RNA sequence: CCUGCGGCUUA
C-alpha cells in the first residue's frame, strides 16, 4: 500500500518543500515562472528577477520518486509556496523526468490543481490549502532544516523516534530565504553536517538515513 | 570553496583580419578570371 | 591590362576527368613506355 | 621605386592600398628608360608599397 | 580557518576520491549558429532525425548529478573530484572549487560553452577549474585508488561500513549512469568491485547523494 | 603574434 495523509495512525513520513517558485502569468496562454525564457515579465510586473527558481520542486520530486523509501510508499510530499497553495503527492506518483515534459505537468498542476493520472485511476497531485498539521499523524514531530541547531546524526535521531511517531520534515527549496518559513509549524530544528548541504541533497540524505535506520 | 564565476556568453583588428581575407578571395577570383579570359 | 607569363593552371573535375579517360585508354589498350634492357 | 636589389625592385607611389596590388599581381610595368618587367607581390605593413 | 585544498588528480597520495559519471547525452548539436544540446521534449524533428530515442537520450542526468554532488559535505571537506565520460568519449575532470547552477538552462549554457571551448575560467583569473586529463579518468588519476560499481543489482550493503573499511590513502571511485532504460555496465571494465547501496532502482543523482551521505559519516566528512 | 587553403562583404 501507499501511506497517505488520511491514515493518521501509522507513521507516514511527510516532506514539505518551502518557498518554491510557482508563479503564473498571462501572455494568451497561462505561462509558468521561467528564469531563462521570460526576463521582462519579472522586471515589469513589479517583482524581482531572482524569484524564478521553479526547477527545485521538480528536482525534489524526481529525487524522491525512485527513492527506496518512496518505493515502500512511506514518503508523502507536501509543498507550500508563496502563492498560498499546498500540493500533496503519494510516493506512487509518476511524472515525466524531463523538465520540458514536466513543464506541461506544471501547467496542468497550475491550471487544474487535481491531476488525474494518464491511467485515469488516481489523482496523484492533490491541492490542499493551509494548514499542514492535519496531514500527518496526531502523534508527530516537526523538524526544520536549519544551520542554527547543532548537527546531529540521522540514524541517532531516527532511533529515538517512536514507531507511531510520524516525522514531518521541512526542506527549504528556495535559493535564498530564511529557515523560519514554518517556524510556528516546526517543532525542532535538525542538521546534516557542518559543511555545505543543499535542499534536495538534504532530502536524499534523509532518505538514505531512513533507509539505514529503517531497512529501506 | 573559493567560488569562481561562470565565464559564459573596440572595432579595429577584426576589420584588418577580414580585410586581408577579402583581398585574398578577390585576388584569387580576379587572378583566375583574367588569366582565363586572356589566354 | 596585359600578362607576362602563364602561372599555375587551375585543375578541376573536368581536366582531371579528361586526363582520367585518356589514361583509361592508355592502359586499356596497354600501350606502355619503359626503359629497355640492353643485352651484351 | 624606392628600394633596389639586383634584378628586383620595391615600388612606391603607384598604388595606395594592398588589395589594389592584389588585383594586379601579374600586370606589366615597363621602365620609362625601357626595360621590361612586372609586379610580383604586395608588402603589407607599408600601405601601398 | 581555511577550506581544504584542491581535490583533483594533483592531490593523489592525499585524502581524495573520484565521483565518475558516464552514459549521459552530452555533445554539441549546433542548430542550423551557436552550439546547442540534445533535448528530447524540446526538439521533435531534430531528436527524431538525429537517430536517438526519447527514452534513451538524457542530457539532464549530468546536470542533476552535478546539482546533487557539488553541494556535498564531503565535497566541502576536500575529498572528491568529478570525472565525466561523455557519449562522444570526452573525459572531463572537475575540481570542487566552484558549484554549477542547478538551473538546467544555465547549466546547459555552461556545458555548451565547455563543448565549444573545452576551456573554463575563474573569476579570479588564477585557477581554470575545468581540467581535461589524458582520457579516461584512470589514465592520470591518483596512484592509490579503489574502483567499484555501485549497482542496484550488485550486493546491497551499508555505505558506512564499506567506506570505513577503506584506507585513507586509497581513492574510492563510483560509476553512475542514469539511463531511463539501461544497465550497470557503463564503466564495468574500469570498476574493480561490484557493490550495492539501495534496494530500489535510483538515478545517478540519488545514488550519488546516497554515496555522499555514506562518505560524510565514514570519516566524519 | 605573423602567415598558406576554406565563411561573408566592401566605396
Amino acid at each position: 500500500p501507499v501511506l497517505t495523509s488520511k491514515d493518521k495512525i501509522t507513521k507516514r513520513m511527510i516532506v514539505v518543500l518551502a518557498m518554491a517558485s510557482l508563479e503564473t502569468h498571462k501572455i494568451d496562454k497561462y505561462v509558468l515562472l521561467n528564469c531563462d525564457d521570460h526576463q521582462g515579465l519579472l522586471k515589469k510586473m513589479g517583482r524581482d528577477i531572482s524569484e524564478a527558481r521553479p526547477d527545485i520542486t521538480h528536482q525534489c520530486l524526481l529525487t524522491l520518486l525512485d527513492s527506496p523509501i518512496n518505493k515502500a510508499g512511506k514518503l508523502q510530499v507536501y509543498i507550500q509556496t508563496s502563492r498560498g497553495i499546498l500540493i500533496e503527492v503519494n510516493p506512487t506518483v509518476r511524472i515525466p523526468r524531463t523538465f520540458k515534459r514536466f513543464s506541461g505537468l506544471m501547467v496542468q498542476l497550475l491550471h487544474k490543481l487535481s491531476i488525474r493520472s494518464v491511467n485515469s485511476e488516481e489523482k496523484l497531485l492533490k491541492v490542499i490549502k493551509n494548514p499542514i498539521t492535519d496531514h500527518l499523524p496526531t502523534k508527530c514531530r516537526k523538524v526544520t532544516l536549519s544551520f542554527d541547531a547543532p548537527v546531529i546524526r540521522v540514524q541517532d535521531y531516527i532511533e529515538k523516534l517512536d514507531d507511531d511517531e510520524s516525522i514531518c520534515v521541512f526542506v527549504g527549496a528556495m535559493a535564498r530565504g530564511k529557515d523560519n518559513f514554518a517556524d510556528e509549524y516546526v517543532d525542532e530544528k535538525v542538521g546534516l553536517s557542518n559543511y555545505p548541504l543543499s535542499a534536495s541533497v538534504a532530502c536524499s540524505k534523509f532518505c538514505h538515513g531512513a533507509e539505514d535506520a529503517w531497512n529501506i | 570553496i573559493p567560488t569562481h564565476a561562470p565565464k559564459y556568453e573596440d572595432r579595429t583588428r577584426s576589420e584588418i583580419n577580414k580585410m586581408k581575407a577579402q583581398l585574398k578571395k578577390e585576388r584569387k577570383f580576379t587572378m583566375k578570371e583574367i588569366r582565363k579570359d586572356a589566354k | 591590362f596585359d600578362r607576362t607569363a602563364k602561372p599555375v593552371p587551375v585543375i578541376t573535375s573536368e581536366v582531371t576527368e579528361s586526363l582520367e579517360d585518356m589514361i583509361r585508354r592508355r592502359i586499356q589498350d596497354s600501350n606502355f613506355d619503359d626503359l629497355q634492357r640492353r643485352t651484351l | 621605386p624606392y628600394k633596389i636589389f639586383k634584378n628586383t625592385a620595391f615600388i612606391k607611389d603607384m598604388f595606395s592600398s594592398a588589395m589594389e596590388v592584389a588585383r594586379f599581381e601579374g600586370a606589366q610595368i615597363k621602365t620609362v628608360s625601357g626595360i621590361r618587367g612586372e609586379i610580383k607581390r604586395a608588402l603589407s605593413k607599408p600601405e601601398g608599397h
